[PDB]
Order: structure tokens, then C-alpha cells, then sequence
């Protein structure tokens, strides 16, 4: 509610893997889904998946099933996402969003501050 | 997966003008449709989360409407801070599909 | 009369409401089907087409009783007309010929019984617009072969028209038990599945022998039985003495469906929606949870996947454009 | 055995009496139906119609499996001959192609299974004339598509012939409760609706799963359950210990229909006739009435209206006599 | 779960075990039936046949919604083209045109709904191979005529595709009581005919409203009911406390048929073979005697002539051989 | 079971009646069915019928229905066949066989000796 | 009435040679079948009482087996005392039918 800070930008080579983070404070973390939404710099916004911290349930997009993997460290109020098989097309900005508690609440109240995943040779 | 048709891609309106942006999903999504405001260097911010309900802290200048397939977001008395990108997103089915986005220009 | 609010709080959800109809002695009409078309007595260029049609009719009718270019063109024209006559006849009265005893009449045969005048049909049989709809979807207007003639090819079919006597003010109500949580334990109420309500009068109904129809219940006789004072008191609202058994060591319904709407228990098991994979909004205001097609087209309960409904697109009938 | 006088004085009515029959394992026959008839070896413009009819059979059969004046005149004549054959074949075996699993048999197909000689069918399968008629009106002679060949277009159709075992001297008697007046209060006697009587042996039966037939009851297995001695004495004639309840605060049957005769209660509620104002009334000594077609064609019971089996006139099926 | 061996000691024969499936809200599709084909653009020899086909079409549709050698030769070719089209269409969809309100879909219509692709059918509707077979043999895929147009002749049939919900481990166990001899007297065990078992959970069920399929039980909603501890104890294996009644002055079932297997009480009544005329050996260890078509194709039990699955030879369709 | 000895042979005129016997011992005589088998040398053995000593139950060959009539005497352990309306075809040998007790036991472990009834003028 | 079709009508072989006689019932008789042995002026003695079972006192040289649709009688090592008439019989349904038989003679 107050902060959805992400870890800063980082540089990795193509074919490697990376782990993103998002720190959430100001509310009951275990109740609200943290949904990650992707934005390439020139073509709009795209959804990746969601993770429920209090129960560990996760949902994924078809294009990102092998490209994404989530983890929610409730002990430190920190979310996570693992990205694999990174290429130049994976270099984009990844946003952590506070989804609602239940169904019909997929709207995104608060968003991350924004850090850029940079994949290049 | 549900597809989202958002028009126009770019929209020009002057100071004090009344402007409206509309989006249509490829299938019935119920009142499950949200509007976000994005500007360069900043994250999108929730404006209208249900079909016709404004989010907390949103100025009253913003409003929305809901139809069977048509969803539109209307802005009254446009102000210079209202420029940026507007996205229309559904949460009816997995995966959640965002719209194409609309770039509003202040004249 | 019934207090559905306090019944909903003990797991009983309103089902389909239906009004009570008793079937009396049916009216009968005799549709004589002259199976030989009125062909001309002229005998040129007909030849053996008549005898071929006669043996074709023999093949149909015997099991029932048992249990030159222009000359050829005239024969061909009369050959196809007889086939068209029989094919049209075998559509209006096909099922009756296939099952000579107790086959349901086609809607064309019902219309042909009154010459296509439904306005007459409703009046002489004393039918309301509802009774005809109920009888049609209950498939109750039947037919029977009572006379087959192998010399002059014709058959007479009784068409039994049931007389639906409707109760003055009686409604058959379906009571659907659903498991509910109480005192941190799961319970289920035990009430009759189908109930009869007519004003202040509540009576048990043994609906099993009747014909359940979307709008009404068709019964060959009145199956109402007296109610106990305790069961009526439960249905009146005093649920404190309504039966309820624990669900331990037994399987109990945790959901019920009514008019396309799902009533669910989400305290005992977790209920989600397969469309989104997230839990459904739940509140302590009600002991049961309601889901409809508006929210989810397919909802999962524990491991029970339930389709609330979905309209797929239309499809054209496919056939070759032969002309 | 049953004492219908004292049961009648307690509001019980004698209903339809049916013989008790058990459905044993059915005999099985196979019917090979070649949908390509034995056409001649001629080739005068017959290839096109043959290919077209094979394509026509493709659409019929794949869902079951997947589950130049002289030249054209012979083309049309042999095309019409093939269409008539398929129309006859689809008349006899159409239902089995539409429902390849567990569809009932057309009466023509039943004759085809035995060359049209019903005497062979009765003698081979042990069917008395009553048993065959009971099966036909219960529609229990079924079929099943077990093989579809797409190279040589033919199908083998199962035909299951249920074996009915007449339980000798066993009758499924139907008891229809009707309310009656006693001591200035209205009562109803609660008794089983269907009762099995075999000599001096009376037993309950749960006839819900059985196929009810006008002359008999076809049950897949025996359903006789022992009768309590109190109920047996009640039905034997000692009616003072039959279960009877007051009708207050509950709806009870005040009439019943037995083989065209309407029994009525007219002391508790007033009854009249539509044709003549109050053509019916109840005497104090009698407990029920005996209303039939001769007395009144339409009987009014309280507010309930009952119309009996008036026979309307005969009608003639109307279609153009093309010649 | 149940101790069937000890249940056989007191007469409970094991019956057919069926999976428990719950019918949710039906999936929905429309099939537009353009009942007029694509006729040729020629008008010299077309109009008369077109008008006759239109009036023939009215004869079908009004009851539904209401509720020159070359020229003649071309005339006949079009006429038979239309007749073949209508004959095939009335085969696929005609049962819906005969019961417009609610009629089961022919398997051709089920295929035409999905372009003849059954893999698409199972994927779109989520049907397993078992679920689709259960629906087809239960006649549950039903269509309804929802539009009739007489200016442009076409009809729309709303195909309802029911969604089944087979429980992960719920089985419907059919229990068939059979009389047994003990202490020089005959007894019958009073137990429910159908019992629901799911893992260690046992529950009563009232299947009178559901559909019986060879592999499953299609209940519109869960009719499971909590089961008495005493009844669970006996079915678990404590056979000493099942209800039992002496068979005196009553009729009880002395024979049960379980998927082609006959269980007989050969102690109280002498059981023989009708094809041979000798008794059947019984070991003292078994309180019930087992017969199959392997040993006897027909067995007399006292005076009850029970027959088993004898199979008779095949037969041809006995076609007319039109060519 | 030990033996199924029969009476001596005989010669009878056509149209007469003659009473065939088969004395059997060594077992419970009432339990096991006694079978009656004819042997014409031109075509082989033929089954006439069976009689159960423990009762009056008899079964017959349909072509031999009008020619055979059995009778059992449990007091003397003796089974009997009474052939009526003797014809020239009955100038053959007849055998008694001890069958089984129940269905599926219509085999003959033990046979009696061959006794030839003779029909001639 | 079922018919026991036994072949061959006559059969000859040398001492110690395996000899096979096969008889076909015209209708299914299950395992319910038997074979009998008889000599001129002697009462028959049962050899096989069920298709796969030998009778009491029968030497092990005799053998019987049930094929898919046919029943076969086989003697492992023929000896002169095994000569005579061999009839197969069914007892599945009334009337029991004895086969024509195969006269066995030593070569």
C-alpha cells in the first residue's frame, strides 16, 4: 500500500536467468495477490502471472509458462520472480502489482516503481 | 485468450476539452474492466477499476460507462496533467489482456 | 407461507417451482390415413409403379398387423410423387407406424388432427396455452394403431389427448439440501425433496411416478400425503426442530443448482473459478454462497468442476449444394 | 385375499391390476443391413449416382463410426430406385442409425429379425402373445450398432430380446387413497400405492425402477419386500388398524380415476356437474362416489374440475394427391 | 470398502457398480438449418418444383411455428435433388422437427454441430470418452427449435450439451437382496438397493430421478444422504446387525441377475436347468448359488423359468433389391 | 458304484411290450440318475431317456417319447424300462448307465451288460 | 438336438504310434463332453468324462483336450488292446447325442 519497491536494474547475458524482487508494506501481505505485468518499451503492456503469498498458489500465462517462475517470501514481505532463457526480446520493464483478494478483483491498485531488465551481449 | 480492442490509438484534445476513450473486449467480461494512466518514466496508476467505479484518490474529472461490449472512459475539463497513456484491461479469464493503449496529447 | 430465508440458513435452497396438474381420461381422435394418393384412373404409362408402391406399403404394413421417352417420364414423375407422398406421410405419422402401440404423436399429426387450427385445438380440448406446452415437452400426446387394411391401404390412429386438470392453487416446490457449517462443524438438513404448497396447506408429494415438466408437474393421480406438524413447523420458519444430521462418515451435497444458479458451501471446502483460478468473494452474511453465469461460467468446488453455462457460437447445417 | 369392500369404506380404491414379470437376460440377434443394394453390373451412366449415393451414406455413417436422353433417364430412374431403398431402410432402421447405442427397435425391424413370421418369434423366444405386446408397448426390444464398415457400406445391428418371466399368480395391485368423512371430520388412510399379491402372500414393491404396462409390470429384478403383519391385516379386512390421518393443514386426494371411473369424496367438499347443476351428490351411508361417462361428462369437485374420456370424431389426413 | 463376502452370507448380492456423475448447466450451441438449398439460376424448368417444395415445406413448418422432353427431364432432376436433400435433413434433424420443445439429438446432428470432428467435441465440451458414451446412451444431448422463418425457410435448433461431473472416487453400488436359509427358516435382508461409496464414505442415494447408464449414474444434482451408523456398520462387514425379516406370509426375491450372472436360493426352492432337467450342485460353503450362460442358458428356479444370455445367429436385412 | 447287471435277453413279436430291468448296487441307489441307451449297429448309440431313482422324474428323447416308459423300485435297487408297441427296429441291444447326480454330469461312468431285445415273427 | 460329428469313420495305425480322433459338436457344449470305448461283445467303458479329464482306471496314454471349437481324443502310445469303437458324447442339453464313432484297428 505504501511501497512496492523493486530491485534496481541489472545486466545479464542472453541465455542466462534472473530473479526480480518486489517489497510490499502497509497491509496484510498474505492476502493480496502480487501480479507481475510486463512492458516492452514500445508496444504496450503485457501480463505475466500472479502469486498468492499466503497460500503459494500461482497462475501463469501461456507465453510465459517456462519463461517465468514466482516465489513469495512472506517472512520478509518480499515477492520474487525467476526469468529463464533470456534473450533480447526479454529486455523490458517488469512491474509488481497488488491484485485484489478474491475473484473479480484483478484490477491493480498499486504498481512498482519500475526497473529495467537489460539483456544484451 | 480474450483480446482487447482499444480505440483510438492516439487522441488529441485541448485544454478544457471533454475527451472520451473507449475499449472493447473480444468476449463478455462483465463489469470486469479497469483503466490505468501511464506517463513516461512512471508506473500506470489505477483510475477506474470496475466498469463504472472510480479508484481512491482519482479526481472527479474522470468517469466511465459500461455496455454489453462497449466500455468507455470520459474525461471532463481536460487539464495539462491528464496527458499520458491510458490502458484498458480485463480480469475475466486467464490470461488478463491489456488494451493497445491510448496516447493523449494536450493542446 | 414457506419461510425461505430461515430455510436458506439451514442449507435448504429454493428449487424449481412447479404447479400441480392431474391427468384425467384423455380425449381420443381417429386420424384415418389413406396411404394411397388419389391417382388418376387412367392406365397409360403407369405400368408397374403402382404395384411397386403397393409392395413398398406391404413391407410397412404387414409387421403392424403381424404384431417411350415420354412414357418413362410419366412413370418417373408418378414414381417420385408417390415417394414424396409417402415420405411426407412417413414424417407426420412415421413414429406411429414404427411403434404401433403407444407412440407419441408428431406435432404435424397433432395439427393434422384439427386441420392446422390450433385456435380450435385449444378450445375443443379445453387447453390453456400452458397445458399444451407442458404436454408437448412431456411427450404425453400419444398415438396407437387400431386398424390396418391390406386391401384398401389405410390405417386409423387413435391420438390420445390428455386432459390436464390443474390444481386450484397448488405449487410443487423443490427443496434442495446443501451442507452448511454450524458450531465449527458441517451439517445437512433432511427434508422432503419435493413439497406441495397450496395456500396454508403443505403436503408431501411422491413425485417419482409423475412427469416433471419445466413449468408444471403432470401426475396420473393426486399423490399428496399429509404432513407431520413438526415438518410443517420447519417449513413455516421454526427451523430449531427441523432435522439435521452430521456429515461425518457420509457423503453429502455441498452444492445445488437452481434456474441456472449455483448455491455452494465454501466454508467446508474452498471454492474457486476455473476461469480465473481465484477464490470467490465470500461473506458471513449468508451460510451459503451463490454463483451465477454472470460471475463465473465454470466454478470449481474442492475438486468438483461445475459448468454454470456457456453459449457457444452458431453453426450452419452443412450439405452439398445439389440442384 | 384383498377385501375391497372394507378398504373401499376406508377410502381405498382398487386401481389397475397388473401381472408381475421379471426381465431376464435378453436373447441377442444380429441384423446385417447392406446399404448398397444388389445393383446390376450395367454401366450405362450409373457411376455418378453410385458415387453420389456413397457420399450420401458417408454423412449418415461417419458419425456412427466416429461416435443423352436415354443416359440420364436411367441415371434418374436408378437414382430414384436407390433413394426409395434408402428411404425404406431408413424407415426400418433409422432410429438405430440416429441413436447407435440403446435405441429401441422398430416393429418392422423386429419382423426382419425373424423373416416377418411372428409365429417363429413367439415360438423361438417363448413369447406368449401377452408378453410380446407388453414388451412392444414398453419399448424394451432395443438395438445397438456394433459394427460400421466404410469400404463395403453395411452395418450389423444388435437386437436385444428381453426374456419376460411371468411370476405365476402374482399381481401388482394399485391402491389409490381417497379422503373420506367420518365423525364430522375428514380422514385419509395411508397405505402403499402398489401392492404385490401372489395367492395368500402379500408384499410391498418399489415399482419406481420398473416399466409399467397396462397389462403387466416389467421389472429388471424382483423387488418384493416383506409386508408387516399389521399392514397385511389392514389389507386383509381388519381395517380398524390401518394408518389414517386427519386432513387438517395438509392437502389430500379427494378423488381418483380407476379404469375410466372417477371416485370422489362429496361430503367434505361440495361437488357438481357442468352439464347439469349438481347432478351428483353423496349419501351419508356411502363413503365415495362412482362417477363415469354416463353420469356426467365433466365433474366439478369443490373447485377442481374433472373431464372424462369424450370420444371426438374421426379426421382424414390431408395431402395433395399428385398424379 | 464394503465386505462383500460377508454380505453374501446374508443375501446381499453385488450388483452393477456405476460412477457418480452430476449434470451441471448445459453448454449451448445453435444450428441454423437453411432448409431451402442453393437452387440453380435457371427459371425455364424450375418454378413449379420450387413452389411445390415450398408448400411441402409449409406443411412441415407451420405446425412447428404455429404451435418438352428436356424441360421435364431437367424438372425431374431438380425435383429428386430437393427430395434427397429434404430426406437427409429430416433424418439428421427431423426428430427435432417432430418434438420441437425438447427432443434428443441424432448423432448426425451432434456431429454437424462440430463439423464432424469428435476430437473438437471432446475438447470444447470437456467430455471424456466415457462421459460422451454415457450421454449418448442416455439420450441427454437434446435440441429445441427456437426459430422458424417462413419467408426464408430456415430453422434454428438450440443444441443443449449437458456437462457431467463424475465424482473422483464416488461409486454407485447396487445391492440386490436375495432370500437365504438359516436356522431352518428363510430370511431376507432389508437393505437399500443403491448405496453410494466414496473412499471410506458411504451414503444413501435416491436414484429415482437420475439416469441409469451402463457405466455411470447421471444425477441432475447430488442426492447423497447421510447413512445410519448401524447401516454403515453392517455394510462395512458387521453383518450381524443388518435388518432381516422372516419371509413367511410374503413374497421375497429368491433370484438376482448381476451382469449376466444369476444368484439363486437353491435351498428353499429346487433349482434346475431347463435345457437338461437335472438339479445344480451346491456346496455347503455357499449360501447362494451361482449360474452363468457357461453352465445353463436357461435355469428353472422352483417354477420360475429364468433365462440367460443365449445368442441366436445373424440375419440379413431382407432387402427388396431395388436396382 | 459297483455293477449295473441286467436281465437276460428275449425275443418278442412285433407290437408287443417288454420290461427291461437293470439291477444296480454298491452305492446310494436313489442319488444317481440311471440312463437308458440303445445301440443299433447301423448307426451307433442313441440316448433313450433318464430316470432319477430318488423320485419319479424322467426325461425322454423326443423321437423315443412314445416307445419308452421307465419305472424305479428303490426297495430292491432295481430300475426298469417298459417298452410299448415293439417294432422291428427294436431288435437291438439296450444299455443301462449310471449317470451323475446333477446338471453337467450326464456322463456314464458305469454301464450294464448288453441285452439284445429281439423282434421277429 | 445337437449332433456329434466324429471323424474319421475308420482309422488305422501301428502299435506305439500316437493316434488322434476329433469330434465336433454342432452347438456349444462347453467342457461338457465325454468319450467312450467299446469292443465287440463288451459293455462300454468311459475314458474321458470332461473334455480335459481322464476317467478312473484309464491309462495315461489316453488324452483329451478342447480346442477353440473342437474336441480331440489322443492316445500317446497306441497298443492292440486299445482297439474297438470310440464314441464321443455330449451332455449339455437334452437329448444327449452319441457320435458315430471311429473304429480303431491295428495296422
Amino acid at each position: 500500500a505504501v511501497q512496492l519497491q523493486q530491485s534496481g536494474a541489472e545486466l545479464m547475458r542472453p541465455g542466462a536467468s534472473m530473479k526480480i524482487s518486489c517489497k510490499a508494506t502497509g497491509y496484510t501481505f498474505s492476502s493480496y495477490w502480487i501480479d507481475w505485468v510486463k512492458q516492452r518499451p514500445g508496444h504496450g503492456l503485457e501480463w505475466i502471472g500472479e502469486i498468492l503469498p499466503g497460500s503459494g498458489d500461482t497462475n501463469y500465462n501461456e507465453n510465459f509458462k517456462g519463461k517465468a517462475a514466482f516465489t513469495a517470501d512472506t517472512s520478509s514481505n518480499t515477492a520474487y520472480m525467476q526469468l529463464t532463457s533470456l534473450t533480447s526480446e526479454d529486455s523490458a520493464v517488469f512491474y509488481c502489482a497488488r491484485g485484489g483478494r478474491y475473484h473479480g478483483q484483478g484490477f491493480f491498485d498499486y504498481w512498482g516503481q519500475g526497473t529495467t531488465l537489460t539483456v544484451s551481449s | 485468450a480474450i483480446q482487447m480492442t482499444q480505440s483510438p490509438a492516439s487522441l488529441s484534445a485541448s485544454v478544457g476539452e471533454t475527451v472520451t476513450i473507449t475499449c472493447r473486449p473480444s468476449e463478455n467480461v462483465h463489469i470486469y474492466l479497469a483503466w490505468y494512466q501511464q506517463k513516461q518514466g512512471k508506473s500506470p496508476q489505477l483510475l477506474v477499476y470496475n466498469a463504472k467505479t472510480l479508484a481512491d484518490g482519482v479526481p472527479s474529472r474522470f468517469s466511465g460507462s459500461a455496455s454489453g461490449t462497449q466500455f468507455s472512459l470520459k474525461i471532463n475539463s481536460l487539464q495539462p496533467e491528464d496527458f499520458g497513456s491510458y490502458y484498458c484491461q480485463h480480469f475475466w479469464s486467464i490470461p488478463y489482456t491489456f488494451g493497445g493503449g491510448t496516447k493523449l496529447e494536450i493542446k | 407461507i414457506l419461510h425461505y430465508e430461515k430455510l436458506s440458513k439451514i442449507g435448504l435452497v429454493k428449487g424449481v417451482t412447479r404447479k400441480y396438474k392431474i391427468k384425467s381420461n384423455p380425449l381420443t381422435k381417429d386420424i384415418v390415413i389413406k396411404m394411397i394418393p388419389n391417382v388418376s384412373n387412367m392406365s397409360q404409362c403407369t405400368g408397374s409403379v403402382m404395384e411397386n408402391y403397393k409392395t413398398r406399403l406391404n413391407g410397412i404394413l404387414t409387421p403392424i398387423k403381424g404384431a417411350k421417352i415420354s412414357c418413362k417420364q410419366t412413370e418417373l414423375s408418378l414414381d417420385l410423387a408417390l415417394s414424396k407422398y409417402l415420405s411426407d406421410l412417413l414424417f407426420v405419422f412415421g413414429p406411429n407406424l414404427q411403434d404401433p402401440v403407444s407412440n407419441s404423436m408428431t406435432i404435424q399429426a397433432i395439427s393434422q388432427a384439427f386441420g392446422g387450427n390450433y385456435e380450435t385445438l385449444l378450445r375443443t380440448l379445453g387447453y390453456a396455452t400452458e397445458d399444451f406446452d407442458d404436454l408437448l415437452e412431456s411427450d404425453s400426446i400419444t398415438g396407437q394403431i387400431i386398424y390396418v387394411d391390406l386391401s384398401s391401404y389405410y390405417i386409423i390412429v387413435r391420438v390420445y389427448f390428455p386432459i390436464l386438470t390443474e390444481i386450484q392453487q397448488a405449487y410443487i416446490q423443490e427443496l434442495l439440501p446443501v451442507s452448511f457449517n454450524n458450531d465449527n462443524s458441517e451439517w445437512i438438513s433432511i427434508v422432503p425433496n419435493f413439497i406441495l404448497v397450496r395456500n396454508t396447506l403443505i403436503s408431501n408429494i411422491e413425485i417419482g411416478f409423475c412427469l416433471i415438466t419445466k413449468r408444471s408437474v403432470i401426475c396420473n393421480q393426486d399423490y399428496a400425503t399429509p404432513m407431520t406438524n413438526n415438518m410443517r413447523e420447519c417449513l413455516t420458519g421454526s427451523t430449531e426442530k427441523c432435522p439435521r444430521e452430521l456429515v461425518v462418515s457420509s457423503h453429502v451435497p455441498r452444492f445445488a443448482l437452481s434456474n441456472g444458479v449455483l448455491f455452494a458451501n465454501c466454508i467446508s471446502v474452498t471454492c474457486q473459478c476455473q476461469t480465473t483460478g481465484r477464490a470467490i468473494s465470500q461473506s458471513g452474511e449468508q451460510t451459503l454462497l451463490m454463483i451465477d453465469n454472470t460471475t463465473c461460467p465454470t466454478a470449481v468446488l474442492g475438486n468438483v468442476i461445475i459448468s454454470l453455462g456457456k453459449y457457444l457460437g452458431s453453426v450452419n447445417y452443412n450439405s452439398e449444394g445439389i440442384a
